[PDB]
RNA sequence: AGCACAGUCUUAACGAUGGAUGUCUUGGUUCCUACAGCGAUGAAGGCCGCAGCAAAAUGCGAUACGCAAUGAAAAUUGCAGUGACUGAAUCAUCAGAAUGCUGAAUGUAAACUACACCAAUUCCCUGGGAAUAGUGGUACUCCUACAGAAAA
RNA sequence: UUUGUGUUGAAGCGAAAUACGUGAGUUUUCGUGGAACAUCUCCCUAGUGCAGAUCUUGGUGGAAGUAGCAACUAUUCAAAUGAGAACUUUGAAGACUGAAGUGGAGAAGGGUUUCUUGUCAACUGUGAUUGAACAAGAGUUAGCCGCUCCUAAGGGAUAGC
RNA sequence: UAAAGCUAAAUAUAUGUAGGAGACCGAUAGCAAACAAGUACCGUGAGGGAAAGAUGAAAUAGUACUCAGGAAUGAGCAAUU
RNA sequence: UGAUGUUAGGAGGGCAAAUCCGCCGAAUUUAAGCAUAUAAUUAAGCGGAAGAAAAGAAAAUAACUAUGAUUCC
């Protein structure tokens, strides 16, 4: 809604924040494996539950 | 660069006014960074720990 | 082990902690054996190696070269000879990584560290 | 009619009847009885069951940062007098 | 340059698809031994933040992937940087200092970063000189003293 | 417990044998493989032998290039871009919605889908240079619009019980 | 010798933490979890709850060069082991 | 003697449970059916402690040539 409360705007500045890939320098580290996130999200297909 | 035994002699006043010239310096260098003049971005580090230890001088 | 009971013998305890050992602990791993000459001179058998040692090589295929260390790795646990080198599919030049295990030394650098080091080891 | 009880009267299906909670940041504050159907927060209890097992351990003692209680281990070995500092040089 | 009908079924040789078999293991499981609670001096749990480039997990708290002190003791790295000829680069120990908003949560409220009353408050030199709308206190029940007032 | 094989190639797996046994099975050859494997000299021990249980988990078929890709009146000519245009953009036509509008503005619900630039591995059940997909940066300004205040149907508490 | 009171040891420990061990299991087995596991995901809610280990001695050897092709990719007299 | 007091100094409240203390309280099942009985002085529910807790120094046994606070094998 267009209408928020303080909280709750800042939980969907939060939530859009931990939706970005990996860097990519950290890939050429050494001792390291991950490729991509695993968590990931679309918001047309999982709900934030709110 | 600064170590904490070279600090135990000075003064309360002196003390606070080291504090006060690192926080105008790292004030400096994060305008800085906000450009995108991203040649001392490694400075900070430095300032932040030196910050650290003069608080810990005088709250001791 | 052996006979005091406090201690494990135990393939996966001791397994687990050589390949995740603190850095401080590693470097005492890292040892190697002394050359007969240097066991006179020193009453000691062998010596954690450092960096401007020198080294002979005695297993592999580069035995019997000799060089100088420049370069130590603890995390890869190898060490690197000054003249024993490399060629990637690039072109570009490397070092080959020794196990100090593999080797003896043959020339020390010492220094006020190593030197209290010696004296008890007498 | 056509909001049968099925298809067409999931689409009459807005509002909510449960919010975040405070005191323990779960989607299960009943807004209108205002109280958690998980940790029952408005009490001073924990709202727990022996019926489940499996819920019991979600959210038991070791399952959190353990802030204050962590740094309390090891004293019990060294037992130095509250105040005290190593010998210095 | 020439010669095999097509389909269906059978058998060999070489491949495709798929992930059984064998070998491996910083993981489980059971037994034995020792020790044992935390909290109004604010717990367990929840939320929000912190790195030069930084999503998760791990670690920390406006001094925020770490400060001081003690024991070792030259490196640490993807780039950029930082270090000695040993309070410095890194590891371990961990007693000093510091520890956001909440939560029994305790000034009144709570899908509010809403609203009260009382005391203005905090520094630096050694009585002056400064800064700041910033800081602290106020639940209920009960015990020992105390204070005055009231009945008798 | 005894006494044995292995980088001069173990276990496993594929195709086999002038081989042995009534039989369950032993044994050996060639190929692949790259690190472990037995004991039949005699004993001990068990989560010890599969064709089925509309058995459990995983993988794969014939059906089969088949059923199907039919609401919402309808498309055509030229040009640009591009490796490549029936379904991207421009101009010209023929038409629809017909103010009870696929026109404007809000609530509940969603949470960056908004904007500019780039761009096509997968998705957009035909194509695709398009896109609500993917990537990098931006964007929400109040004494007068609202909440915040009042009381309602009602909720939670205090004293006592 | 009731209608008042205190008291160590020999006993217990499917919890938490540390140490040692076995004729135990060996990735469909063993704890649900050998891995960013009470995680991803589902339910208005109380709750439900997975799949997923292995190149090589060394990548401080992870594929340089040429030709064809818009690319993806293929081939070689060219290349690490 | 009640009450009042932001008077001075203090205590209680929540978390955790394998072992421990107090209350409350089933049915499945067995009896080849079933009602007493059994399951069981158990599971679920509510309160309170410790490195242990509880119990404990005879208004106890015996019937002997007599033993002698509690606990456990
Ligand atoms: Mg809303
Ligand atoms: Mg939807
Ligand atoms: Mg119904
Ligand atoms: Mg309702
Ligand atoms: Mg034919
Ligand atoms: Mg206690
Ligand atoms: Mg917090
Ligand atoms: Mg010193
Ligand atoms: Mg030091
Ligand atoms: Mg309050
Ligand atoms: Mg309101
Ligand atoms: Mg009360
Ligand atoms: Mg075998
Ligand atoms: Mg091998
Ligand atoms: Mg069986
Ligand atoms: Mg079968
Ligand atoms: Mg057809
Ligand atoms: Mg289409
Ligand atoms: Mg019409
Ligand atoms: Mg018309
Ligand atoms: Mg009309
Ligand atoms: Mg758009
Ligand atoms: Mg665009
Ligand atoms: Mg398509
Ligand atoms: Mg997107
Ligand atoms: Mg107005
Ligand atoms: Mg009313
Ligand atoms: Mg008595
Ligand atoms: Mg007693
Ligand atoms: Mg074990
Ligand atoms: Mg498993
Ligand atoms: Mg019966
Ligand atoms: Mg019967
Ligand atoms: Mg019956
Ligand atoms: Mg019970
Ligand atoms: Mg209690
Ligand atoms: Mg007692
Ligand atoms: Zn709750």
């Amino acid at each position: 809604g267009s209408i928020k409360r303080f909280r709750l705007k800042q939980r969907l500045g939060k939530c859009r924040r931990q939706n970005r890939p990996v860097p990519h320098w950290y890939r050429l580290k050494k001792d390291t494996k991950i490729r991509y996130n695993t968590k990931r999200r679309h918001w047309r297909r999982t709900k934030l539950g709110l | 660069n600064v170590k904490a035994y070279e600090l135990r002699t000075l003064k309360k006043k002196e003390l606070l006014d080291k504090l006060d010239e690192l926080k105008k310096e790292l004030s400096g260098l994060r305008i800085s960074k906000a450009l995108g003049n991203s040649a001392k971005n490694s400075k900070i580090h430095g300032v932040r720990k030196n910050v650290a230890r003069v608080l810990t001088v005088y709250n001791q | 082990m052996k006979f005091n009971k406090q201690k494990s013998s135990s393939r996966r305890k001791m397994r687990k902690a050589h390949f995740t050992a603190p850095a401080g602990l590693r470097r005492k791993i890292m040892s190697s054996k002394l050359s007969k000459e240097l066991r006179l001179k020193y009453k000691t058998r062998s010596l954690p190696v450092r960096k401007d040692d020198e080294v002979l090589i005695c297993r592999g295929h580069n035995h019997g070269r000799e060089g100088k260390v420049v370069k130590i790795n603890r995390k890869r646990y190898k060490i690197y000879v000054e003249r024993v080198t490399r060629e990637k599919v690039n072109g570009e030049s490397t070092f080959i990584g020794i196990h100090p295990s593999n080797v003896v030394l043959t020339k020390l650098k010492v220094d006020k560290n190593r030197k209290k080091i010696l004296d008890r080891k007498a | 009619g056509k909001a049968g009880k099925g298809t067409g009267s999931f689409g009459k299906r807005n509002g909510k009847t449960h919010f975040l909670c405070l005191r323990c940041g779960k989607r299960s504050y009943h807004l209108q009885k205002k109280k958690c159907a998980s940790c029952g927060y408005p009490s001073a209890k924990k709202r727990r069951f022996n019926w489940s097992v499996k819920a019991k351990r979600r959210n038991t003692t070791g399952t959190g940062r353990c802030r204050y209680i962590k740094t309390l281990r090891r004293k019990l070995k060294n037992k130095f007098t509250e105040g005290s500092t190593p010998k210095p040089k």
